[PDB]
């Protein structure tokens, strides 16, 4: 094969050892070309991790090690840490394509990190948005693990699904996750209720925050 | 330190062309070749081509020969990628990377931060930015207030947000961008540390949208309605 293939996903618990396979073929690994590995942490550029099958650039932890054969290569990660989560790409050169080739990438997930309940902050419409005849409620949700929540909105005590837009969660710099939910209202709707609420469900608990049109009056 | 710094995000119509730059510093520019690599959403890394920074010789991938040109300006320690006949599949982050020799091959040892090229027919629009606050501008108890900025009505992605207290950058919480039903985007940035009292203008959120060559700063949270 003139293409490198990787499992889309690998996972392990803190402290465990995983390996990421990169299968190639006779025109790349089998033609004598080395493999290199790149690490791409969330929202960052790729970084060289292993070069020449098994060499580490300065600064890369020796928990990362590589091996290579003519049919595949293997990146081993010992002592998994939450900071290792990201995408890993292999790279080689292919004679039949006359060019550099990359694997499709493997997403590494570190499961079983310590649970962390979400921090929820609810924001009412700004005075400036209301002057533009618009009203958005913003529910910001931070510092939770595992990275899965569900969000529900209420007007007074009635569930509201119209006008709701919720992001899917994304990992923060401290290995916890963040998400947001927006409720788009008209100024009439905002003013016609006693309060609005954002309810965040995570691992067997729900936390609710409430805002009221005349709170800072 | 070896560093590659690329130009900012670009938006183009289908059929147009885009020129992205990559400025090198921290080493002798002409001693190392530069490669260009792209990453579309939902696709792997893809090699675009190579340029020798000394003599200007190029090699391109068969997928792009005929509509890509690489060039270099040694006086500016810069290489350029010009990609023409743009299509929707060309929406991608374009990286430059330095080629480094070792005993039995070459590797890509240093990468630029990437430049997002969006191919779109939709009009480009700078964000509206609203100061939002959890709690009251002047709290009635001694419990803290949280500042954030609501960033809405912009196209395409993405924005970059920084917070300042005076001249000093402050910790922030970043949140995903979401596409609204009206096809524009919105996002929020939160000042991480809760506040009790501050001088008007002491804190500000700075929102950059390079696709519209714009920067907006909000430094006033006025009294609530
Ligand atoms: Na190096």
């Amino acid at each position: 094969q003139s293409a490198l293939t990787q499992p889309p996903s690998v996972s392990g618990a803190p402290g465990q050892r995983v390996s990421i396979s990169c299968t190639g073929g006779s025109s790349n690994f089998g033609a004598g070309y080395d493999v290199h590995w790149y690490q791409q942490l969330p929202a960052t550029a790729p970084k060289l991790l292993i070069y020449g099958n098994n060499n580490r650039p300065s600064g890369v932890p020796d928990r990362f090690s590589g091996s290579k054969s003519g049919t595949s290569a293997s990146l081993a990660i010992t002592g998994l840490q939450a900071e290792d989560e990201g995408d890993y790409f292999c790279q080689s050169f292919d004679t039949s394509l006359s060019g550099w080739i990359f694997g499709g990438g493997t997403k590494l997930t570190v499961l079983g990190q310590p649970k962390a309940a979400p921090s929820v902050t609810l924001f009412p419409p700004s005075s400036e948005e209301l002057q533009a005849n618009k009203a958005t409620l913003v529910c910001l949700i931070s510092d939770f693990y595992p990275g899965a929540v569900t969000v529900a909105w209420k007007a007074d005590s009635s569930p509201v699904k119209a006008g709701v837009e919720t992001t899917t969660p994304s990992k923060q710099s401290n290995n916890k996750y963040a998400a947001s939910s927006y409720l788009s209202l008209t100024p009439e709707q905002w003013k016609s209720h006693r309060s609005y609420s954002c309810q965040v469900t995570h691992e067997g608990s729900t936390v609710e925050k409430t805002v009221a049109p005349t709170e800072c009056s | 330190q070896v560093q590659l710094v690329q130009s900012g995000a670009e938006v183009r119509n289908p059929g147009a062309s885009v020129k992205v730059s990559c400025k090198a510093s921290g080493y002798t520019f002409t001693s190392y070749a530069i490669h260009w690599v792209r990453q579309a959403p939902g696709h792997r890394l893809e090699w675009v081509g190579r340029i020798n920074t000394d003599n200007g010789n190029t090699k391109y991938s068969q997928k792009f020969h005929g509509r890509v040109a690489l060039s270099r300006d040694t006086s500016a320690s810069t290489t350029y990628m010009d990609l023409s006949s743009l299509n929707s599949e060309d929406t991608a982050v374009y990286y430059c990377a330095r080629a480094f020799y070792y005993s039995s091959g070459v590797m890509f040892d240093s990468w630029g931060q990437g430049a997002l090229v969006t191919v779109s027919s939709a009009p480009t629009k700078a964000p509206d930015v609203f100061p939002i606050i959890s709690g009251c501008r002047h709290p009635k108890d001694n419990s803290p207030v949280v500042l954030a900025c609501l960033i809405t009505g912009y196209h395409p992605t993405s924005v970059t947000v920084t917070w300042y207290m005076g001249t000093q950058s402050q910790p922030q919480r970043t949140f995903p961008e979401i596409q609204r039903r009206d096809s524009y985007y919105m996002t929020s940035s939160q000042l991480s540390t809760p506040l009790q009292q501050w001088r008007q203008g002491e804190y500000k959120c700075v929102v950059q949208h390079t696709a519209s060559k714009s920067k907006k700063e909000i430094f006033r949270w006025p009294e609530s309605p």
